[PDB]
């Protein structure tokens, strides 16, 4: 076993926090005083993509594949997540990543980002939600829209679809308002990005669609970056989902040793919220050592060359090292932590929160089997 | 004493020999009064006071002609004259 | 033009005979007379509602069933013994 | 195939390694920027229809 | 015949009028003002 | 198409069917189309 691992980083665009998440966690596993919690140093190479130049982004795949890396973390949206993933499942390479998970089941990355489509269906049958606007954007994947389809079909749902993705005015947002309006439906399901969210939520405000007659439920982890004070004042029932819970002692200690780090070391820390996906970098680097921690203790042998080989002979060491990170069980400050053999995660709680003028409430908690127990 | 249906009130008035009164909507009362074997009968006046509307989609291009057309068939005598026929020209009890 | 209605007598009838009788003509009742009149005054095909109800708002999934409900959705005018409500008038 | 990224680097990569002036081929929605970045980055013209 | 409360073509109080019109009536507040006004006052009795 | 709407103030009512799987969605939007009397269709969808 060696006595350094190093692993690759992939950071995109708007991904400071992020980064300094990466940091900081990296850091408190090397600052571990117990020989038994850090058998080894952890090194990392961090690089920063383009997302819309797939070349570049192939030249800094390749250049930390030679530099020599045993594990890849990193993000990925719409336009970077084939090349990635294909070259990492081509080449025997694990990536972790908090992006949104793959819709097809592929090998060798791992997306420890809890699906919500199950807590969405279950959300949906218990509020008898039988008549709803699906708002949606293709921006985190097709697996939402398709479930929310499939079960319209089989419980004769009345849902109206509507791709808001591509709509670059607000005037089209108030037409769709109104008109929705027009046929009393009083129940919406944004599954969009933050921003999106966001003018929509603005475009109701204006249009006055935010009074106690009105139920939004906003399909997105990020429940705290999104704008919700003038909706919250005019009484609409909101309903959110997140994955990081405040009063988990180990999220309290994070904050407590996360806010007293220097501005111009660990940027986007001090006087900024916390975002959902600074929590899944800080448990994939606990997955991460958890899993080599494992690899050097069961003695198995893990120990590059260039990508475009023809033929492409995998390193043969790849298959211990997915499997050692499939396995892990792990309490990290999004709960517990496993993985089935596509990487996508297992056991995980979804808090539902509902949001009134007083403030944001959990209304309760999903799980894959206790099926949204509530409060 | 509540009852399933319109029908179920009606028949149990009819066969309680005096001992049950059904509250029910006057229109529906009168139509019944003609109706054999003209054996019930309306009593006092309306409790509360509604009306029966033509209705359309809101913002329907129709709804505007169509109310100034009720208002028409209301001052032409057409809509008395409809409920006559319907009620008590076609009534099989008489006048 | 669609015009949803509901069975009730004297309102809407069905003719005697209505198996030879097609289209509008196997209805008979004072709103056929109605619609006939209104359709005078301002071409439509009675539609009787499916559910056979007037239009009531389920308080728990909020969706308008009857003749109100088809109306809101955009499949019907109704010309029937429909009460002038508040709840129905929003 | 234009589903898998690394099928179609492969592809072009052995193209352009075997000595080529120009390419002549098609893209999807999913291979156009590959495609497009490389032909780009490696002045190196791409005649599509 | 019926008695309504009349407003200017287009203006902004007819829907609000209209509204608060059928919710009184709903409340039985209409009926409870013709008693008032018609047999309350009146000078006959019973 | 949307810029030419705007402009000229059309009426366009623009529907996405490139994520559509199901024929019985085409039916729901043909039908919800003419219940409101469209009677002009611009397709730009592919050959299938």
């Amino acid at each position: 076993f060696p006595n350094t691992i190093s692993i690759g980083g992939l950071f995109m665009r708007n991904t400071v926090q992020e980064h300094s998440a990466f940091r900081f966690a990296v850091q408190l596993y090397n600052t571990n005083q117990n020989t038994t919690e850090k058998p080894f140093h952890l090194n990392y190479h961090v690089d920063h993509l383009d997302s819309s130049n797939s070349f570049s982004v192939t030249n800094a795949f390749c250049s930390q594949f030679s530099r020599g890396v045993y594990a890849i973390f990193g993000f990925y949206d719409q336009m970077s997540m084939n090349t990635l993933t294909s070259f990492c499942g081509a080449l025997h390479t694990s990536f972790v990543t908090p992006s949104f998970p793959t819709d097809a089941d592929v090998q060798f990355v791992i997306q420890m980002r809890p699906a919500l489509k199950g807590a969405i269906l279950s959300l949906l049958s218990y509020y008898k939600w039988e008549k709803f606007v699906y708002l949606y954007d293709t921006e985190r994947g097709f697996s939402v829209l398709q479930a929310i389809m499939e079960a319209a079909v089989q419980n004769n749902w009345q849902v109206t679809a509507r791709s808001v993705g591509n709509i670059k005015d607000v005037q089209e947002f108030r037409r769709i308002i109104e008109e929705m309006d027009r046929r009393q439906e009083k129940r919406y399901l944004i599954d969009c990005e933050v921003e999106r969210i966001n003018t929509i939520l603005e475009q109701v405000v204006i249009l006055g669609k935010h009074s106690r007659g009105y139920h939004y439920m906003l399909a997105n982890l990020g429940f705290t970056d999104i704008l919700l004070e003038r909706v919250m004042h005019g009484g609409a029932n909101i309903t959110g989902f997140q994955i990081v819970n405040n009063e988990n002692p180990m999220v309290q200690q994070f904050i407590q040793r996360w806010v007293r780090l220097d501005e111009r070391e660990f940027p986007e820390a001090k006087n900024a919220p916390l975002k959902y996906t600074s929590a899944l970098t800080h448990d994939a680097i606990l997955v991460i050592a958890e899993a080599f921690r494992y690899l050097r203790r069961q003695r198995v042998d893990v120990s590059a060359g260039d990508c475009l080989a023809n033929p492409a002979v995998p390193w043969s060491q790849g298959i211990d090292i997915e499997r050692a990170l499939k396995m892990v069980q792990v309490q990290g400050m999004t709960g517990n932590i496993q993985f089935d053999t596509y990487g996508r995660r297992t056991n995980y709680t979804i808090d539902v929160y509902e949001m009134k003028v007083s403030g944001s409430r959990k209304a309760g908690y999903w799980n894959e089997y206790e099926r949204f127990v509530p409060f | 004493v509540f009852t399933k249906t319109t029908a179920d009130g009606v028949a149990r008035v009819r066969k309680s020999k005096g001992k049950f009164a059904f509250l029910l909507e006057s229109t529906m009362n009168e139509y019944i009064e003609q109706r054999k074997p003209c054996d019930t009968m309306k009593v006092g006046g309306n409790l509360d006071s509604k009306g029966y509307g033509v209705a359309t989609p809101k913002g329907s291009a129709l709804g505007t002609p169509v109310n100034l057309a009720v208002l028409k068939l209301s001052e032409q005598g057409i809509l008395d004259k409809l409920k006559n026929k319907w009620w008590y020209d076609k009534g099989e009890c008489g006048a | 033009i669609v015009v949803t209605t509901i069975l009730e007598s004297p309102y809407v009838m069905y003719k005697k005979n209505h198996e030879q009788l097609e289209g509008n003509e196997r209805y008979e009742g004072y709103c056929v007379d109605l619609a006939y009149e209104i359709a005078k005054h301002v071409k439509y095909k009675l539609s009787i509602v499916g559910d056979g109800k007037y239009g009531a708002r389920d308080p728990e999934t909020k969706i308008w069933n009857g003749m109100v409900g088809e109306l809101v959705y955009g499949r019907a005018i109704a010309v029937a013994p429909l009460t002038i409500t508040l709840v129905r008038e929003e």
